[PDB]
């Protein structure tokens, strides 16, 4: 309820100076396609979603079943780790690295 | 006569070479402050 | 009363903001040999002021933008987005105590890239778009290092909690166990706030379109977001004392280690060149990525093997 009131504010209060800015000094008279750059997104959000997967790790720790928590956490890391190696040796790291 | 000149002896040595004074530890000193950083931390 | 905290919340921010252009001109000139403004104020400083005022009273650019609605949307997105990051920040106390406060600050920091985007769109030049799409590309590149080193920071801190982070460092400064997170996580919040060596936007090798007030908007988020990645970085690596009957050595311990983080900042663009686009995507995807993968096993498998797994609540 705070929480929605400072929303309500930081939005308000920005409305407020885009409306001022926009209209203060109103008062006087006076591409081709890259590849590339698709490939960095789409890389991004392929490791946004194995992010995704890695954030419950300090939840996680506190489990009693640490030899399976352990190792599925190495090999997620891993996971992204082979993604970036394949992304690395593939090329696809190339011309923006 | 009233002529701009250097003087008697002349001047004095101007140091005109590149002078990088190598200031700082050694490579392995910095990974062993890291590392006994790292220790530290994690005693 | 609590919206009197939110106010004093977030003027002081527009305030310290206005002041904040006035410390980069300073410092960037006595690192240059040189002064900075010191004749509009008494040592400069109503500087601001009069380029605040000077700002307000500009001509318009008129643009014949793609779309009026994003135009308009961008400012305001950035400026919403920029304030709200500041109210789960414990100093020692957070305007807004959550439990996922870190979750939140960077859920609502990948949201700033509609910004760039909605910018870039919304300009009718299409190198305008082509300058914000490599914005874009950039920021989510650092993201995924923001995320990474901050989730293997919060495994000693065993939530996402932001005020537990005070708790966690009681002992020892947290830059002390995470050192090179915490110098990885630096670069990534300088490449997050496009600010140099990262500033593309500024090399000849987004927001052009805007009007003087618009372009001071979206300045204003920009520091905004810098002070506010500065005091993140001071909460979550350098976390000071706190007596919680005295909240104040709290407040003016934080407050000086980010103000010196602040201009460790303005250090760095007076220090160093640009990077070329490719290069700075290299040291991102080639070097931080990598070590930062390392440093995440390495974090999550050290307090399992020293026994040393913070508690969860
Ligand atoms: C490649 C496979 C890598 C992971 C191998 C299993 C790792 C592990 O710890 O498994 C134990 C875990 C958990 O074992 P556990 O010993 O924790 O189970 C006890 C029961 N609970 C969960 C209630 C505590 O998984 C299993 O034993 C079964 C699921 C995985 C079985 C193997 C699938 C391989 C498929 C490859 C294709
Ligand atoms: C949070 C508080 C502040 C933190 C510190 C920040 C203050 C200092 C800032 C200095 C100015 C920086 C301005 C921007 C600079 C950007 C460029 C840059 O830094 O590039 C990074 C450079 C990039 O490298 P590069 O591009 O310069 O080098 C060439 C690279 N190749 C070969 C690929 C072409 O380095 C890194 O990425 C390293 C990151 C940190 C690594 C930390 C390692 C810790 C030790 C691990 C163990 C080592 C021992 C061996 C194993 C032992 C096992 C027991
Ligand atoms: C183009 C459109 C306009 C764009 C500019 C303006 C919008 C962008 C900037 C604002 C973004 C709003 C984000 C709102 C949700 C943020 C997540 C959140 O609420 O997290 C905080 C907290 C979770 O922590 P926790 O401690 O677990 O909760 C309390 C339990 N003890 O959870 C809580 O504390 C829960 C509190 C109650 C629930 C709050 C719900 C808020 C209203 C819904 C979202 C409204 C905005 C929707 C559109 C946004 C843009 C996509
Ligand atoms: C009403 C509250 C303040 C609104 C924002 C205006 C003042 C802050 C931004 C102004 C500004 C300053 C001082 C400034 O120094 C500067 O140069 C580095 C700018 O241009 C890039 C600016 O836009």
């Amino acid at each position: 309820m705070n929480l929605m009131i400072t929303l309500l504010t930081n939005f308000t209060l920005a409305t407020l100076l885009v409306t001022i800015a926009f209209w203060l000094p109103q008062l006087n008279v006076y591409l081709p396609f890259s590849m590339k750059f698709f490939l960095v997104a789409i890389t991004f959000l392929l490791f946004d979603l194995e992010i995704a997967l890695l954030l419950p790790l300090p939840w996680a720790s506190q489990t009693t079943n640490l030899n399976t928590m352990l190792t599925m956490a190495l090999l997620l890391i891993f996971l992204l780790a082979v993604s970036l190696a394949y992304e690395w040796t593939q090329k696809g790291l190339e011309w923006t690295e | 006569v009233k002529q701009d000149m250097p003087p008697v002896g002349g001047y004095g040595p101007i140091d005109y070479k590149r002078n990088l004074p190598r200031r700082g530890l050694s490579g392995y000193s910095m990974f062993a402050v890291g590392i006994g950083a790292l220790l530290f931390g994690y005693w | 009363m609590f919206m009197i905290n939110v106010l004093t919340l977030i003027i002081p921010i527009l305030l310290a903001v206005a002041f904040l252009t006035l410390v980069e001109r300073k410092v960037l000139g006595y690192m240059q040999f040189r002064k900075g403004p010191n004749v509009v104020g008494p040592y400069g400083l109503l500087q601001p002021i009069a380029d605040a005022i000077k700002l307000f009273i500009k001509e318009p650019l008129r643009p014949a933008t793609s779309s009026i609605s994003m135009f308009i949307l961008a400012p305001i997105l950035a400026l919403t987005l920029a304030l709200t990051m500041w109210i789960p920040l414990p100093m020692p106390y957070p305007l807004i105590n959550m439990n996922l406060g870190v979750l939140f600050m960077l859920a609502m920091s990948s949201l700033a890239v509609y910004s760039i985007l909605w910018s870039g769109w919304a300009s009718n030049s299409k190198y305008a778009l082509i300058g914000a799409l490599r914005a874009v590309a950039q920021t989510i590149s650092y993201e995924v290092t923001l995320a990474i080193i901050l989730l293997s920071v919060l495994l000693m801190n065993g939530s996402f909690t932001l005020s537990t982070l005070i708790i966690t460092q009681e002992q020892v400064w947290l830059i002390f166990p995470a050192w090179p997170l915490a110098m990885m996580w630096f670069i990534s919040t300088l490449a997050e706030t496009n600010r140099a060596p990262f500033d593309l936007t500024e090399g000849e090798s987004f927001n052009v379109e805007y009007a003087a007030g618009p372009f001071a908007l979206f300045f204003m988020a920009e520091y905004a977001n810098i002070i506010m990645m500065n005091i993140f970085t001071t909460t979550l690596f350098l976390g000071a004392f706190h007596n919680p009957y005295m909240p104040e050595l709290y407040t003016i311990n934080f407050t000086i280690k980010s103000l010196l983080l602040s201009i460790t900042f303005l250090w760095i663009r007076a220090s160093y060149p640009r990077f070329r686009y490719d290069q700075l995507m290299h040291l991102l995807w080639k070097n931080f990525l990598p070590l930062t993968l390392a440093l995440c096993m390495w974090h999550v498998s050290l307090p399992i093997l020293l026994s040393s797994i913070p508690p969860q609540t």
